[PDB]
C-alpha cells in the first residue's frame, strides 16, 4: 500500500497512434505523460486551480477495518468454519 | 530425599505393564482399578482438580506442562457447548512405546481416567485418538470399553454417580504430527492433521469449537492412581516440581531393550544398567544417549555419566526430557548417519503446512545426508546451525523445534566427527 | 508416489466401488459417534472401512465417501492422500512394513529389509508378481523396544532376526497366518533376562487408599 499514500494529477489521455515506419506508439500530446505528486487533496486542488486546469476530484479509497478472527476458522455453529487448513 | 530410583512394586501404577495379568475386567478390578470410582466423581471438580495440583504432576507426552493447572483451564461454567476430554494416544514419537504398553496392557486404566479427568473438567465425552497402526491394541481398548458400558462404569450414569459420560476411540490413519494436540483436534475433525495457531487455546477452541483438553494416555491414567493414593503419595516421588513415577523405555544399543516403570530423577546410568542389562559392550562402549525420544538433543557419554532423568536435570543438560524414551548408542555407530536418519524421519513425518518446517527440514534432510558422506565442507556446519536456529520458535507447532533439536544437540557435542568426515572426503574424493 | 490422480482403466471415477450393507450399518455406527452437524468427522473412519472392504483406495471410494457424507470430494481427497496409511494403488495381498528410523535402525533393521528382499525377489516399493506381498519402508511403528520389526497389515511382527521374517515369509506363501508378537524368547516388552520388576503379586483393591474417599 506504499503506492496509495500521495495523490495524484493526470490528464485525460489523447490520441495514440502507429507510425507508419515502425509500428510505434506516436502521440501528439504534450501532457500524456506529465503524473504530478500532491501530498494531500488540497494542494493538488491550489495546483489545478492555480494552473487554469479544470479538474475531478476523485476522495480517497479507505479500506474498511475488518474483524479478524483465527478461531472464527473453527465454530461449533456457525457457518465460518474452513473445510480445510 | 537426596538419592532417587529403586522403585517398589508396592508404588508402581501401571501394574500388568508386562501382559503378565488378565488385561481385562475381572482382572483390572482385581489389581485396583475401578475402585472407590464413585466416591471420587460425587467429590467435584475442584477437589480432582486439587488432588493433581497437589501432586504435581506434569505432562507426560513431551511438553511437560503441569497437569492441574492445564486441566483447570476447563474449570469454568458451560457457554452451551459441550466440553471434551480427548486422549492423546497417537505415539510416532522414535523411541517410544510406552503409551501401547498402557493401551494393550492396562486399558481399564485408561478408561478410568479417561472418567476421572473428564469428570474433573465437566467433559461430556472422551474422545481417545488411538494410533491406526495399533490395531490390535485398539481392538484391545475397544473389548475394555464395552466391559465398562457393560458394566455401567461409563456411560448413561456413569459408576452409579449421576453423570454421564460416553468414551470414543477414534483411530488415526498414520502422521506423526497428528500427535500434536491441535492437528490431533484437527483429525478427529476428519480434515488433514495440520496443527492450530494459539490462540485459540483448545480449553476455548478446541474438538468441534467446543472446550477441549488433550492429555497424554500416561497422564490420564495415572489420575486415578493420584486420585486414590493421594496426591502427596505421588509427589512424595522425584525432585521437587518433578513428581512422581514414570515410563522409561530403553532402546537401542542395550542389551535387554525394555520398557519399565522406575522413579521420576532416578540416574540415566542406574537406569540403563539395571533394568536394560547395561550397554553392548559394556558402559565404556557407550556413544551417546537419546535421552527422551526423536525430539530431545543427543548428550554424549560424559554427560550421561552423573544425569539424571528428570525435566529440569535435562534442561539444564542442555537437551530436553520429552517422552522418556532412551535411544542409547554405542561406540560401533555412524552417529551422523543416525542423525541424519531422524531428520528424514522428521521430513517425512511433517504435515507441510508453514514455510520454516515444510522447506527447511526437507533442506537439514539434505545438507545432513551431505553430511553423512562428507561431500560438505566446515563452514556448512555453522549454516546448519544457522538454518536450526531459522527453523526454531518459527513454525506453527513444535515439530520444528522438535527437528531443529538433534541437529543442534549432534553439532554441539560431535561437530570434530563432522569435520573430520568432511576432511577424509576430500582428501580421497580429490 | 505421486499426489496426482490420472483416470486409468482401473482406476476412475466409473470404477465401481459400494460397500456391503453390513458396511453400511458400520459407517451409520460411525457417524453416530460424532455431534450432530459434524458428520464430516467421520472422513478417515470410513475411509479407512473403505480401505478395509476393498483393498485399497480407487477413485469412487473417495467419491463415495464424499456422497455418503455429504462433503466436497477435494476434502477426502485431502485426507486421502495426507495420511499415508490410504492406499491409492492396489497393494499386495500382505503388506509389509519395515520399520527403519533409529531404534530400528541400531538394531540392524537393515539385514530384515535384506532378507525379505532376497526372500521376494523385490525391492523397497515394488510388488510381487502374483500380489502378494508389497514390500514398503516405513516410519516409526512404535514397537520400539521391539526393534527391529515389521507390520504385515494389522500385525507386528517383532524381536525380529532374518531367519525369523524368513519363516513368516515362509508361512504366508504356504496360506497360514503367523502369530503377532516377539520372535525371541521374551514376551511383550520386557527385559528379556527374566523381570527387572513387577515380580511381586500386586495389591489389589484398597491399597494404599486415603482417608475419607
Ligand atoms: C510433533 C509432535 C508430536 C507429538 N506427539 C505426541 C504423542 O504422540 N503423544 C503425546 O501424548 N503427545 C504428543 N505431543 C505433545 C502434545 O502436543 C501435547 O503436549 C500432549 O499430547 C498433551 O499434553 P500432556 O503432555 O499434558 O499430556 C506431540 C507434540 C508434537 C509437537
Ligand atoms: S512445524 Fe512442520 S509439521 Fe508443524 S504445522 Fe509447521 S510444517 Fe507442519
Ligand atoms: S523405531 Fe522402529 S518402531 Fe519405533
Amino acid at each position: 500500500v506504499n503506492n496509495t499514500k500521495k495523490w495524484k494529477m493526470e490528464f485525460d489521455t489523447r490520441e495514440r497512434w502507429e507510425n507508419p515506419l515502425m509500428g510505434w506508439a506516436s502521440t501528439a500530446d504534450p501532457l500524456s505523460n506529465l503524473v504530478l505528486t500532491f501530498s494531500t487533496k488540497e494542494d493538488a486542488i491550489a495546483f489545478a486551480e492555480k494552473n487554469g486546469w479544470s479538474y475531478d476530484v476523485e476522495e480517497r479509497k479507505v479500506p474498511k477495518p475488518k474483524s479478524k478472527s483465527y478461531g472464527a476458522n473453527f465454530s461449533w455453529n456457525k457457518r465460518t468454519r474452513v473445510s480445510t487448513k | 530425599k537426596t538419592s532417587f530410583g529403586s522403585l517398589k512394586d508396592e508404588d508402581r501404577i501401571f501394574t500388568n505393564l508386562y501382559g503378565r495379568h488378565d488385561w481385562r475386567l475381572k482382572g483390572a478390578q482385581s489389581r485396583g482399578d475401578w475402585y472407590k470410582t464413585k466416591e471420587i466423581l460425587l467429590k467435584g471438580p475442584d477437589w480432582i482438580l486439587g488432588e493433581v495440583k497437589t501432586s504435581g504432576l506434569r505432562g507426560r507426552g513431551g511438553a511437560g506442562f503441569p497437569t492441574g493447572l492445564k486441566w483447570s483451564f476447563m474449570n469454568k461454567p458451560s457457554d452451551g457447548r459441550p466440553k471434551y476430554l480427548v486422549v492423546n494416544a497417537d505415539e510416532g514419537e522414535p523411541g517410544t512405546c510406552k503409551d501401547r504398553e498402557i493401551i494393550r496392557h492396562d486399558p481399564h486404566k485408561l478408561v478410568e481416567g479417561c472418567l476421572v479427568g473428564g469428570r474433573a473438567m465437566g467433559a461430556r465425552a472422551a474422545y481417545i485418538y488411538i494410533r491406526g497402526e495399533f490395531y490390535n491394541e485398539a481392538s484391545n481398548l475397544q473389548v475394555a470399553i464395552r466391559e465398562a458400558y457393560e458394566a455401567g462404569l461409563i456411560g448413561k450414569n456413569a459408576c452409579g454417580s449421576g453423570y454421564d459420560f460416553d468414551v470414543f476411540v477414534v483411530r488415526g490413519a498414520g502422521a506423526y504430527i497428528c500427535g500434536e494436540e491441535t492437528a490431533l483436534i484437527e483429525s478427529i475433525e476428519g480434515k488433514q492433521g495440520k496443527p492450530r495457531l494459539k490462540p485459540p487455546f483448545p480449553a476455548d477452541v478446541g474438538v468441534f469449537g467446543c472446550p477441549t483438553t488433550v492429555a497424554n494416555v500416561e497422564t490420564v491414567a495415572v489420575s486415578p492412581t493420584i486420585c486414590r493414593r493421594g496426591g502427596a503419595w505421588f509427589a512424595s516421588f522425584g525432585r521437587e516440581r518433578n513428581s512422581g513415577t514414570k515410563l522409561f523405555n530403553i532402546s537401542g544399543h542395550v542389551n535387554n531393550p525394555c520398557t519399565v516403570e522406575e522413579e521420576m530423577s532416578v540416574p540415566l546410568k542406574e537406569l540403563i544398567e539395571k533394568h536394560a542389562g547395561g550397554v553392548t559392550g559394556g558402559w565404556d562402549n557407550l556413544l551417546a544417549v537419546i535421552p527422551g525420544g526423536s525430539s530431545t538433543p543427543l548428550i554424549p557419554k560424559s554427560v550421561c555419566e552423573t544425569v539424571l532423568m528428570d525435566f529440569d536435570a535435562l534442561i539444564q543438560a542442555q537437551t530436553g526430557l520429552g517422552t522418556a524414551a532412551v535411544i542409547v548408542m554405542d561406540r560401533s555407530t555412524d552417529i551422523v548417519k543416525a542423525i541424519a536418519r531422524l531428520i528424514e524421519f522428521y521430513k517425512h513425518e511433517s504435515c507441510g503446512q508453514c514455510t520454516p518446517c515444510r522447506e527447511g527440514v526437507d533442506w537439514m534432510n539434505k545438507v545432513m545426508a551431505r553430511f553423512v558422506r562428507g561431500d560438505a565442507r566446515p563452514a556448512e556446519i555453522d549454516s546448519l546451525w544457522e538454518i536450526s536456529k531459522q527453523i526454531e520458535g518459527h513454525t506453527i507447532c513444535a515439530l520444528g523445534d522438535g527437528a531443529a533439536w538433534p541437529v543442534q544437540g549432534l553439532i554441539r557435542h560431535f561437530r570434530p566427527e563432522l569435520e573430520e568426515r568432511m576432511q577424509r572426503f576430500a582428501q580421497q574424493h580429490q | 508416489a505421486l499426489f496426482v490422480h490420472r483416470d486409468t482403466p482401473k482406476n476412475n471415477p466409473e470404477t465401481p466401488f459400494d460397500f456391503t450393507p453390513e458396511n453400511y450399518k458400520r459407517i451409520e455406527a460411525i457417524v453416530k459417534n460424532y455431534p450432530e452437524g459434524h458428520k464430516a468427522a467421520a472422513v478417515l473412519p470410513v475411509l479407512d472401512l473403505a480401505q478395509r472392504q476393498n483393498g485399497w483406495l480407487p477413485i469412487s471410494a473417495m467419491n463415495k465417501v464424499a456422497e455418503i457424507l455429504q462433503v466436497p470430494p477435494m476434502r477426502v481427497y485431502e485426507v486421502a492422500t495426507f495420511y499415508t496409511m490410504y492406499n491409492r494403488k492396489p497393494v499386495g495381498k500382505y503388506h509389509i512394513q519395515v520399520c527403519t528410523t533409529t531404534p530400528c535402525m541400531l538394531r540392524n533393521s537393515d539385514s530384515i529389509l535384506e532378507a525379505i528382499q532376497k526372500k521376494l525377489g523385490i525391492k523397497v516399493g515394488e510388488t510381487t508378481p502374483d500380489k502378494l506381498f508389497t514390500l514398503i519402508e516405513v516410519e516409526c511403528l512404535g514397537a520400539c523396544v521391539n526393534a527391529p520389526m515389521v507390520q504385515i497389515n494389522d500385525n507386528y511382527y517383532e524381536d525380529l532376526t532374518p531367519k525369523d521374517i524368513e519363516e513368516i515369509i515362509d508361512e504366508l506363501k504356504a496360506g497360514k497366518i503367523p502369530k503377532p508378537g516377539p520372535r525371541s524368547g521374551r514376551f511383550s516388552c520386557e527385559p528379556a533376562g527374566g523381570l527387572t520388576s513387577l515380580t511381586e503379586p500386586p495389591k489389589g483393591p484398597g491399597f494404599g487408599v486415603q482417608a475419607g474417599l
